[PDB]
């Protein structure tokens, strides 16, 4: 029963992923409802609201954790496959484990170093000899026993499990950034008991939510390590003019009301670099907005061009920089898939002729990328070559397993079809 | 079978002379697996995948023609179990490789996930480009799919 | 309709102006840019309320005393308290007033929440004066090119 | 113009080789031909 309460949860991911989504939206809409006199919520001449809230709390935690649970027992697999095939693929090739022995960097690696030990190694990769095969490739080379040891495989209790193998798995899920996001969206949605306010930061769940909204958001984050620099050279242009301000003209800035007020101004450059970061680059206008005009002046005429200058250099530079860092994102993407279109109707993926020599014969590329090379094709032919016993392996079969045992690829065609070898008409 | 059989001794009788298994005169659940169910599934493939071999191999055949023409029903029911891929050979030439293509992995090649990672991936390809790196790409592509679709299976 | 609805109140043959977007060729390659991206322009829409939704939340649970509209002292206490009035208040000024919330209310001088007030001014100025609004321009000039 | 300069050589360097630019479309005959040709015959590195 247990395995099939996790089954079902593991099908539903998505579907109970965007009902946590609308429980959210819901428990907003109604916290939008509150007032003060303390903090007690109004209803539209309505009693029934004062629970609702509550068991919408309750609702909300039971499927974020079901959402955990399913994304624990459905897509964890996939990071642990993924990085067993890694490692076993670089032993069984590099043998670095044995040869390189990385440093304190590249923590990956180190981390992966406690799950050699363990006798269940490859629990996901299914193939279960790479410990055979690295003997038999590297006993010549640094002995039998050493190798041993460094992989050391010498309904009731069920105490016989390997406690490494889930300690190593239980530490690279930590690190997932997926797994990170849920266990903060468990973490508000357990604060948003204490305080009916926490339930309104699950509302950025949008931005992965929706497909359509990730392309929105994506232009802002393909330029994002610029947008930091902008803002920092923008402070920095705040700063000197700061400086340059507070060397000259500090007697302009001056906040007095009606006359008969205390003298306020900005003196220390703490409190001008606050009142320049804070008004000029906010005022719409630069900072000549927000102080006296140089009316009668020995220095009008330098305050002039200092706030000429700190508005074009401020206010309409710098937002042009800041708006065409977008501009170019929004470019950059459609061009990539453009380009992309492009590549795929011009040639075809394996072999990439081209569609000029199949276009002799009527409708020749759609029939060639549809029969010839097809990438689903290949990726059946692969699966049913994995599950299948070897001792049933044809000729070509063999030969085929055996290449991809070595991983050479050479099997697949390039530039090489069989209507160029094999012409239907013999010359 | 009144949709696409017709009445005569050699297929309508056929059926009626088959059914010998039981004495109470009533059909059974043994009856549908017992025949057409082990045999006439794999040693029909293997007929069609050597007809389709002979028909691809010698093209321009009269004789060849009018066998593939009276065969058509099987072939037509084998349409969707049969791989075509090129390989290149061990003599250094082109050869066609016929393999069999089950039914759950048709099913779960079509959900829109594997789609949206086939389109992603071919993004990332096309994008990061390269051609050494590009077979290594493809084959843990596949390796990845593959092991998605066998985690998915199990519902 | 709007013909004959037209001789019941003379304003109501305003309405046929519109039809000079489908009445002109030339016309609809200007509309067309905006009905091009029609589809992310709401959902930017969307996501512009919801950002001005949260910074609303954050007002109202730490900022409430700052949200006083009080003119020349002798006047009866005007504010923001309820959730409603706070969020039609950020919607209606603050995306308007041309550099954020900051400018329609008191500047904290001297106050022990004036660090929180200010990088509460500069993020939702950045948040929602610029970049929104750059994205709003984006999808524009996207679409003409 | 900035991006469409570095695309433009991306491409540029992508499809010919330097020295003598026959083009990939002739070294495609032989696997990963062009590749190797850029690498072993015509090199920069080599000839400097
Ligand atoms: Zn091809
Ligand atoms: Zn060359």
């Amino acid at each position: 029963y247990q395995q099939k309460l996790l089954n079902y949860f593991a099908r539903n991911f998505y579907n109970m992923r965007m009902l946590a989504l609308f429980v959210a939206f819901a428990i907003n809409f109604i916290l939008l409802f509150y007032k003060v006199s303390v903090h007690y919520v109004l209803e539209e001449s309505s009693g029934y609201m004062e629970p609702t809230l509550r068991i919408l709390a309750i609702l909300h935690t039971i499927i974020s954790f079901f959402c955990i649970i399913g994304y624990y027992c459905l897509k964890v697999p996939l990071v642990i496959f993924k990085r067993e095939k890694e490692v076993a693929r670089k032993l069984e090739f590099d043998g670095l484990y044995i040869t390189e022995q990385p440093s304190e960097d590249d923590i990956k690696g180190q981390w992966d170093r406690l799950v050699i030990n363990t006798q269940s190694f490859p629990n996901n990769y299914w193939d279960k000899f790479v410990k055979r095969k690295v003997m038999d490739k590297y006993g010549e080379f640094y002995g039998r026993d050493r190798i041993s040891e460094l992989l050391g495989m010498d309904s009731a209790v069920l105490n016989s499990i390997d406690v490494k193998y889930q300690m190593w798995k239980l530490g690279v899920v930590f690190t997932d950034n997926s797994f990170l996001y849920l266990a903060w969206y468990m973490t508000m949605s357990v604060l948003g008991h204490y305080n009916n306010f926490f339930f309104a930061a699950h509302l950025l769940d949008i931005a992965m939510g929706f497909k359509t909204l990730r392309t929105i958001l994506s232009s802002v984050t393909h330029n994002g390590k610029q947008l930091v620099l902008t803002v920092g050279l923008l402070a920095v242009v705040v700063y000197l003019y700061t400086v340059v301000a507070f060397n000259f003209f500090r007697k302009f800035y001056n906040k007095s009301e009606d006359g008969d007020t205390p003298d306020m101004k900005c003196d220390d450059m703490l409190t001008c670099y606050m009142f320049h970061m804070y008004v000029g680059v906010r005022a719409g206008g630069g900072i000549g907005d927000e102080i006296e005009d140089p009316a009668g002046d020995e220095y009008e005429i330098y305050r002039i061009i200092f706030d000429i200058t700190f508005f074009f250099f401020v206010i309409v530079i710098l937002l042009a920089i800041i708006q065409g860092l977008i501009i170019d994102a929004f470019g950059e993407l459609r061009d990539q898939q453009e380009q992309v279109k492009e590549d795929m109707e011009t040639k075809c993926f394996i072999c990439g002729i081209g569609n000029d020599y199949f276009d002799t014969v009527p409708h020749g590329f759609e029939t060639h990328t549809l029969q010839e090379h097809n990438l689903a094709n290949y990726l059946f032919f692969l699966m049913y070559l994995i599950n299948k016993d070897e001792t049933e392996h044809t000729g070509q079969e063999s030969y085929v397993w055996k290449m991809y045992q070595e991983r050479c690829w050479e099997f697949f065609p390039a530039g090489d079809c069989f209507r160029k070898q094999y012409e239907d008409q013999l010359n | 079978m009144e949709s696409h059989k017709h009445y005569t001794q050699s297929e309508t009788e056929f059926l009626l002379s088959c059914a010998e298994t039981d004495e109470n005169e009533t059909l059974d659940y043994e009856e549908f697996v017992k025949r057409f169910h082990e045999p006439a599934k794999d040693i029909g493939f293997n007929v069609a995948v050597l007809l389709t071999n002979l028909s691809e191999h010698m093209p321009n055949d009269t004789r060849l023609q009018t066998f593939l023409e009276l065969a058509e029903s099987v072939l037509n029911y084998f349409q969707p179990f049969l791989g075509r891929i090129e390989i290149m050979g061990s003599a250094k030439r082109i050869e066609r490789v016929y393999f069999e293509i089950s039914e759950s992995s048709r099913t779960q090649w079509e959900k829109p996930q594997v789609k949206e990672s086939k389109r992603q991936f071919i993004f990332d390809v096309v994008n990061e480009g390269g051609e050494k790196e590009k077979m290594e790409l493809f084959v843990n592509f596949c390796e990845d799919t593959i092991f998605e679709m066998q985690l998915a299976a199990q519902i």
